[PDB]
DNA sequence: TGCCGGATGCCATCGAGAATCCCGGTGCCGAGGCCGCTCAATTGGTCGTAGACAGCTCTAGCACCGCTTAAACGCACGTACGCGCTGTCCCCCGCGTTTTAACCGCCAAGGGGATTACTCCCTAGTCTCCAGGCACGTGTCAGATATATACATCCGATTCCAGTGCCGGTGT
DNA sequence: CACCGGCACTGGAATCGGATGTATATATCTGACACGTGCCTGGAGACTAGGGAGTAATCCCCTTGGCGGTTAAAACGCGGGGGACAGCGCGTACGTGCGTTTAAGCGGTGCTAGAGCTGTCTACGACCAATTGAGCGGCCTCGGCACCGGGATTCTCGATGGCATCCGGCA
């Protein structure tokens, strides 16, 4: 099967939750479209990496593990994960 | 052949000194380890532990709870300079972000 | 090497970058030592009578800030003259502000206050600027 | 007959989303979105429930930081409201452009 | 089929500090983390002072140096203390 | 006599400097800094030349990378003249700051 | 040594802003320059003293220097390593 | 014996195999290293080597020299995408900046 | 008296090859000569990484392959690949 | 696995601030499909007797710009009619600054105009505004 | 007393003066080739182990289906906040003169680096072996959930007036 | 047209006041955790054997003062213009609430793909000994670049002449 147009499915509330988590009053009409964007190179660039390390070992499932390790090789460590 | 004393009871720690010493030889480090390097390692590790602890169960005691949940910790390692120099990377799961709002949007 | 205690725990600072916004508004001017040009019915009737252009002037002169047409007349009907005297700062800075006005500007001038509009500018300027400080009722009925 | 402020609201919703710690961005369209992005790198692939897990808290945590950075950002220049050149100027500084 | 972790000298540290207090589940697989985090960041800091120098062996002067070199200005000065004391207890009591 | 309208001169500098690469800080005063500094971790310290060169060169670089973020923060705000305030806001979001 | 701060010349500071292209300055930029400096240096100096500590020398060679600054995610090049 | 052929001449290349093969046995990053390891790492230095003298020359007959200095490597590296992303936090002594000023600070 | 171990040879032979009458500076060499020490760390701390992380003992072209793509931009990646794939096909048949 | 050809070469784009729109010296009257109000002698001589107030009114309502006192006689002698046409968004807005003028302006502005400074608000309006499409030599 | 008047305050375009390139002449020190050697790379043979390959077993990731219900989606309105225009004054830029110390060219002395020699403790490598740590099962209490309740703000009625069209009415 | 009155509504600020959001107090309920038990394999104890580094000399670089002599940079005033900051007004674009749509989460049931484990060989990299030529330290030489100066081209910017709205008189 094949996917197509489901960057359209972070809402333009999920998108303001998550803006008033970090304190902000108000949102103009242009930001969605950006932050949809960000949201899609960040995911793309971990999602290649986590691909590649799991490429390697020659398995066919992409585990925790991978990403926890893909996200400890850009800089961003994250806890609580195995890892 | 004397009864067994562990190395943690020799120093009075409670972290494992022959985990680390093991851990420390199979790492791929040093083609040799010495003999109180382990002490050393194992001591730290406690002492940061201890710390870290203290300050999330005193966060949880100020929550009028119990148990010690990741908000308290993330509470705990936020407030802190030290720790929160030491952890300025890192990302803890359901941590949630410290309640701070800027002054110029309070009304008037 | 080895110390005492527990270390000293330290907080941590966090950047907030001032407003300097509201704290009350500073348009109303302070009180001076003589008459409200309200009270000074004469006044009060030809400030009744002067168009806004007139007032807006008169309110750059005693507050030095632009007011808002509805504000305008009760901010100069407030008035009670300058808490300054003869010879400060503040004096001198008025007389050259009365200087920079046009001639007409200051016939209209004398026109709110019941000052007559004859004489030369410098006299114009002085006869407004002594009213400034004591505003006087002039005793001539309406 | 009964309207609350505007504002008033929005600082409701501020204190109530700054104290709770649950996931903010409904679950399958997330993995939705992740799946059709995987799929182009590798064909077949099948993907674990924590991995998804950890994709989000990531992706949540890095849009937080950055939303804060924005907010101060658009204080610096007297206003309130948020616009795009905002997070581009957020970006740029932060090293994640050029 | 085993797996190793910190469960057992986390909980036996948290009973040190506090008698009465409990922990959760996840709370304990950030503090694994934790542990193992600092653990790299340590011995990768020392392995490397014993390459710098043209050392093979890695001793507690090694550690002392890395410690200091990661770890900020208090925390530093405490740290050393609690190794140096540990070291001396070991040796004197073998 | 000849006299030049303010921001004429400025802009001469800033391509002059822009296009030559020696340094910008006086070697001795500097010198002298550095040894003052590094006094309070040890006494009777011994310095190379070389050592001296290369925190100059560091020193040099760190400055102006701060100098061109300031820069852009202080025209995001529609200004064209540099505040402790940009200086604050850059540090801040380059993650150098709490 | 005393005093030592003032040796960094506010023309010295208005030559590195013009460097990075700023065409006007504020007249209290040059405090928080020295400050950030001050402060930049304490780190690199301290960090580059506890390598040649380590090592049991007396004279700091750059290489330390230029492993500090590796170390603290500044690397540099053209000066051995 | 039959004559000694170096084993860059064997991979047809430039930098030094045995070099390489002697620098990962003696760093300490694993026990064991296979034999085509070393061949592929100087292959790799090779290319990303040549690729940026290309542009220093280049950059270098722009300004009408002959011989590189390190201005030309910071003006090819800053002006190359790929060679940017890869040398982000690289500083280059006597490198200078490449010129650039604000629109708004030009004159109307 | 100790021999000094460098790349500047070689670092010559190959701008030679691409631009044959153009020269380097000393000082020049000397920002050559640690691009490509750094890089070497790199790839090479990336490939040790990945031996430890699949429980495996030997560093082979397979680790080093899988480590360019971790570490160099898109389109280096692609041309730096072809060019390792080339050097060791041309090594094995001789 | 084996690539052919060079590499492609790619450009560093750098952020660089919005640098905003400003003029110095415009100089525009938009010419409208009617006479100068300058070459209709009675506004001519209207306009040469009216006090700098009603005219800084008129070139608010013809242009929305505040006139400098020298220039603003010009400015609106040279006024030729609006350029647009009856119902459009510009003639709505032209009509609804009218509506919000004081009674006195507007019959000043009559009075500049040669218009009757008699009858309603709505007709005063209507008056001006037809004039100010196509102004006529009465 | 009201014009008269010019009379500063407001647009033009030099050519001067300064800044910036371009080319001929001279020197010098750093870059580019030779030479010897010795040590690091190459070549040939062994061997024991890490890794490739061939099954088995299950675990869990995928796939399909009601349902119920909370969140997402349009739509209208109005009010605040973004943005542009204007004025001011005070702060920073440009230039000339006087100090001031950085920069450069030698002398010298001694601390501290860099390099061998010996050796002697200190750590790797093996065999036992037994006890601390890991999987499995459990039951009860701390936290989640549900209402009922009292407390804390928040926003827009009131009003009120002080202000004000316009309407309507009149000898000029 | 003009001129007044009264018949008209009109919106700033101080004062109660309902409406709604929120923290607090019991009452149930459940599944997650702290504990107990059996077992098993990895840390401890006792050795041996070989070398990594600590100490001691020994020698020579190079760091630190120290001293003069220029001369370019730094500091100090002094005008003076233009940019930061405040105030004001206008317009439209988001925040708030309501009614209608839809798919997310939940619970349940099957299916089979591959992750992990175990067993078997076997080719490959560590190891060792004997050669030998590649690169490095040392030395010598010459031309590419840094000045240095004489012209040669260009870029601002404050002088010319101009254009009508003040100021204080005077017959």
């Amino acid at each position: 099967k094949v996917l197509r147009d489901n960057i359209q499915g972070i809402t333009k509330p999920a998108i303001r939750r998550l803006a008033r988590r970090g304190g902000v009053k108000r949102i103009s009409g242009l930001i969605y479209e950006e932050t949809r964007g960000v949201l899609k190179v960040f995911l793309e660039n971990v999602i290649r990496d986590a691909v590649t390390y799991t490429e390697h070992a020659k398995r066919k499932t992409v585990t925790a593990m991978d990403v926890v390790y893909a996200l400890k090789r850009q800089g961003r460590t994250l806890y609580g994960f195995g890892g | 052949r004397a009864k067994a004393k562990t190395r943690s009871s020799r120093a009075g720690l409670q972290f494992p000194v022959g985990r680390v010493h093991r851990l420390l030889r199979k790492g791929n480090y040093s083609e040799r380890v010495g003999a109180g390097a382990p002490v050393y390692l194992a001591a730290v590790l406690e002492y940061l532990t201890a710390e870290i602890l203290e300050l999330a169960g005193n966060a949880a005691r100020d929550n009028k709870k119990t148990r010690i949940i990741p908000r308290h910790l993330q509470l705990a390692i936020r407030n802190d300079e030290e720790l929160n120099k030491l952890l300025g990377r890192v990302t803890i799961a359901q941590g949630g972000v410290l309640p701070n709002i800027q002054a110029v949007l309070l009304p008037k | 090497l080895i110390v005492e205690g527990k270390r000293e725990k330290k907080k941590v600072e966090r950047l907030t970058m001032q407003v300097s916004s509201l704290q009350r508004e500073p348009f109303t001017i302070a009180q001076g030592k003589g008459q409200k040009l309200c009270e000074i019915e004469r006044i009060h009737f030809f400030l009744s009578k002067k168009k806004t252009d007139e007032l807006r002037n008169l309110h750059k002169l005693l507050y030095n800030r632009p007011g808002t047409v509805s504000s305008l007349k009760k901010n100069v009907g407030q008035f009670s003259g300058f808490p300054f005297e003869k010879g400060s700062v503040q004096y001198k800075k008025k007389e050259e502000m009365l200087k920079k006005f046009r001639n007409a500007m200051l016939k209209s001038i004398c026109e709110v206050l019941d000052l007559e509009r004859s004489g030369v500018n410098s006299e114009l300027v002085k006869r407004i600027l002594n009213f400034l400080m004591h505003p006087k009722p002039s005793g001539k009925p309406l | 007959p009964h309207r609350y402020r505007p504002g008033t609201v929005a600082l409701r919703e501020i204190r109530r989303y700054q104290k709770s710690t649950e996931l903010l961005i409904r679950k399958l369209p997330f993995q939705r979105l992740v799946r059709e992005i995987a799929q182009d790198f590798k064909t077949d692939l099948r993907f674990q429930s924590a991995a998804i897990g950890a994709l989000q808290e990531a992706s949540e945590a890095y849009l937080v930081g950055l939303f804060e950075d924005t907010n101060l950002c658009a204080i610096h220049a007297k206003r309130v409201t948020i616009m795009p050149k905002d997070i581009q100027l957020a970006r740029r500084i932060r090293g994640e452009r050029a | 089929s085993r797996k190793e972790s910190y469960s057992i000298y986390v909980y036996k540290v948290l009973k040190q500090v506090h008698p009465d207090t409990g922990i959760s589940s996840k709370a304990m697989g950030i503090m694994n983390s934790f542990v193992n985090d600092i653990f790299e960041r340590i011995a990768g800091e020392a392995s490397r002072l014993a390459h710098y120098n043209k050392r093979s062996t890695i001793t507690s002067r090694e550690i002392q140096t890395a410690v200091r070199l990661l770890l900020p200005g208090e925390l530093a000065k405490h740290a050393v203390s609690e190794g140096t004391k540990a070291v001396t207890k070991y040796t004197s009591a073998k």
